[PDB]
């Protein structure tokens, strides 16, 4: 069973470089095409390079020459150098296993395995911590009551918002975080629960935001 | 005692020839493999593909072609039930599994590998 | 080089009924060897994508028979003869006759459909703890709601607002089929504490009229 993890990606200035890596656990892929495909916003794929199992590279027109893919057979892996980056490189990054290299006219079973993907965001802004505020339950009633918390100014993504340290998911919204004027983003976390247990149960909105090394946890309770 | 034979053919993969006219020959993938008797462990698999006539493969009829003359081996035994045993035992040691099929018109055991060990 | 169009955008239906999806191809796809080099793929909320059909019309393995694929050269179709809750998500297909390069189609969003649901709203206003740090951030909230449209409009002091709230909507509920959507109103400290009244008025399908949340600052 194969495995892939990718990893570093993080925020990096337009004009400068980063190198991603594609880590394979539990199978040899060194005979496989290996393939690099972003998607913006969670929404919508775009191919971006591939790399066959001698070594043969293949990118799109718009990062030729600026991208370039390499492998670690001994070290079971794959990697792409970027270089002279720009805004219109902002994306996540998934590595995808192929099938193997040369022999698509005879056996093709499709994409089997992706990896988890990395988060790349080419911008000059600097990474900030978010501010977390409760969104405490008000005189928010009719039998259940709705309470929250508020994630606002931070950069880059992402955020990851728990409830009681993900004991609580039912009747969890974690909105999309939304791109603010200021450059910054901003995203709430709510939740519903049984009016009356305001009183006897404690509610903890957990946020981990890792580019800026922030684990912020958030007591929620009734205001007045 | 009766003689009996154990024809031992590989699985290929064929396919129609791609754009190039003589259109009844075939391109066709197989699997190969190369160990050690005395020492074994096993080895890592090799895949190779190589162009043949629409004479020299006969199909399996499942689309699983093969060789129209395989390697045979014989011996003499008394019944099919004891030449199984010992076509099958013989099979284990020198490294074949497969598609095991016993043609009695013809005192046959074809078995079709989809691999080919060498030594 | 190569295009791959995909219609519709989205579509809602209803469960138990079927779904038609269509993926055009610029040039053919069919190779010597007498097979169409097009996969469907779907990408599910907060999941790596996962393969649904392999060479135009073979099911992928662990993917049950309700799912079928069709078509030849340039025009290829994936339906789903019932569709059931856990189908939601995003459907992409691929061309592969370019392999190792790979042209994705633009996508597919495939929402469920449900009975009409009226939201229920909340109004938040700010902390002081946001307070003191000089921002006043008022939220409204609309919880499990059908359709998803919907519009959120601020007042204050009766006051229509504009440019100062964005909102954000949840993918829908992938077991009650439910939205939920917010609007956050952003405006300084000393803004803030220059009015009294703030409102949130929501307008919905489901609602005979607009319902106006309030509060006194
Ligand atoms: C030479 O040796 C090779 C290696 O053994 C052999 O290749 C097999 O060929 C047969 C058919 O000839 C294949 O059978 C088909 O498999 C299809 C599914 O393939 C996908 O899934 C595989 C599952 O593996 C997962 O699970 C195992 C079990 O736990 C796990 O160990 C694995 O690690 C993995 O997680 C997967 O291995 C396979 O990978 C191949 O393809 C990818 C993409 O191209 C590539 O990256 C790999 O390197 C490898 O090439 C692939 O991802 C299945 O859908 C299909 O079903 C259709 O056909 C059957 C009949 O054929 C119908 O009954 C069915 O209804 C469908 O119509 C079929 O079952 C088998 O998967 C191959 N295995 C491998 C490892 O390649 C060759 O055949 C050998 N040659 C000869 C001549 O014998
Ligand atoms: C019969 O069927 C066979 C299939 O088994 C077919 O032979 C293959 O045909 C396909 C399609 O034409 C070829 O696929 C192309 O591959 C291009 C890249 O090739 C590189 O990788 C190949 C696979 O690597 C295997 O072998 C190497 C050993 O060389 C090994 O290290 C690997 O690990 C792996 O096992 C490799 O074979 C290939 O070798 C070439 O170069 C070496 C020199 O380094 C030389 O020795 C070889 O003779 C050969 O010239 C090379 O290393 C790939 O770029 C190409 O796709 C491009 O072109 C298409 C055209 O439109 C574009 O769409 C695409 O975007 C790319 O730009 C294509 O995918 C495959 O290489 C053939 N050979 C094999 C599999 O061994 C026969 O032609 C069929 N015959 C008939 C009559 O039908
Ligand atoms: C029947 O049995 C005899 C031995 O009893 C085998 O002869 C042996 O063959 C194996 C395989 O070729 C040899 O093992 C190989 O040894 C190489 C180095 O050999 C030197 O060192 C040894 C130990 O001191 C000396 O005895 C020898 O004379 C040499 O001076 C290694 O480099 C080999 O590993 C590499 O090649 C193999 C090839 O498959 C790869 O798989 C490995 O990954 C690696 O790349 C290998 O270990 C062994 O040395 C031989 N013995 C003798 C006494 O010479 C026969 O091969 C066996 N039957 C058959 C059919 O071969
Ligand atoms: C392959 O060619 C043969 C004739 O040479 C024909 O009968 C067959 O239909 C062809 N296969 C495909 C997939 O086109």
């Amino acid at each position: 069973e194969v495995q892939l993890v990718e990893s570093g990606g993080k925020l990096v200035q337009p004009g400068g470089s980063l190198r991603l890596s594609c880590e394979a656990s539990g199978e040899s892929v060194g005979d496989n095409d290996m393939h690099w495909v972003r998607q913006v916003a969670g929404k919508g794929l775009e191919w971006v390079s591939s790399i066959g199992s001698s070594g043969d590279t293949y990118y799109i027109d718009a990062v030729k020459g600026r991208f370039t893919v390499s492998r670690d057979k001994g070290r079971n892996s794959v990697y792409l150098q970027m270089k002279t980056l720009t805004v219109g490189d902002t994306g996540v990054y998934f590595c995808v296993r192929g099938p193997e290299s040369g022999w698509f006219y005879h056996y093709y079973w499709g994409l089997g395995v992706w990896g988890r993907g990395t988060t790349v965001t080419v911008s000059s802004a600097s990474t900030k911590g978010p501010s977390v505020f409760p969104l405490a339950p008000s005189s928010t009633s009719g039998g259940t009551a709705a309470l929250g918390c508020l994630v606002k100014d931070y950069f880059p993504e992402p955020v990851t918002v728990s409830w009681n340290s993900g004991a609580l998911t039912s009747g969890v919204h974690t909105f999309p975080a939304v791109l603010q004027s200021s450059g910054l983003y901003s995203l709430s976390s709510v939740v519903t629960v049984p009016s009356s247990s305001l009183g006897t149960q404690t509610y903890i909105c957990n946020v981990n935001h890792k580019p800026s090394n922030t684990k912020v946890d958030k007591r929620v309770e009734p205001k007045s | 005692m009766t003689t009996f034979k154990l024809a031992a053919c590989v699985t290929l993969h064929c396919t129609n020839v791609t754009i190039s006219m003589r259109e009844e020959m075939k391109n066709c993938s197989f699997n190969t493999t190369t160990v050690i008797g005395n020492s074994t462990g096993r080895d890592k698999i090799q895949k190779e593909y190589a162009l043949f006539y629409k004479l020299d493969i006969v199909p399996i009829e499942n689309t699983g072609y093969r060789l129209i003359n395989c390697q045979t081996t014989t011996t003499e035994a008394v019944d099919a039930a004891t030449a199984a045993k010992v076509f099958k035992q013989y099979a284990n040691d020198n490294g074949i599994d497969g598609e095991w099929t016993y043609d009695d018109a013809t005192k046959t055991f074809t078995v079709t590998e989809g691999l080919e060990v060498l030594f | 080089d190569l295009l791959m169009t995909q219609s519709p955008h989205s579509l809602a239906v209803t469960p138990g009924e079927p779904a038609s999806i269509s993926c055009r191809s610029s040039q053919s796809l069919l190779l010597g060897n007498g097979r169409n080099y097009l996969d469907w793929y779907v990408q599910k909320p907060g999941q790596s994508p996962q393969l649904l059909i392999y060479l135009g019309s073979n099911r992928a393995s662990g993917v049950p028979d309700r799912f079928s694929g069709s078509g030849s050269g340039t025009y290829f179709t994936l339906k789903i003869s019932r569709v059931e809750a856990e189908d939601v998500g995003f459907y992409y297909c691929m061309e592969a006759r370019q392999t190792p390069r790979l042209t994705f189609g633009g996508g597919t969003k495939l929402e469920i459909r449900r009975t009409v649901a009226a939201p229920s709203v909340f109004i938040f206003p700010p902390s002081d703890e946001q307070l003191k740090s000089g921002t006043a951030s008022v939220v409204c909230l609309l919880n499990n709601f059908y359709p998803r449209e919907a519009k959120v409009q601020w007042k204050v002091d009766n006051a229509l607002q504009s440019g100062n709230s964005q909102e954000s909507v949840t993918e829908q509920d992938s077991k009650d089929s439910t939205y939920s959507l917010s609007s956050t109103l952003t405006l300084s400290k000393a803004d803030y504490e220059k009015h009294k009244v703030y409102a949130c008025e929501v307008t919905h399908q489901g609602l005979s009229s607009p319902v106006t949340k309030s509060f006194n600052r």
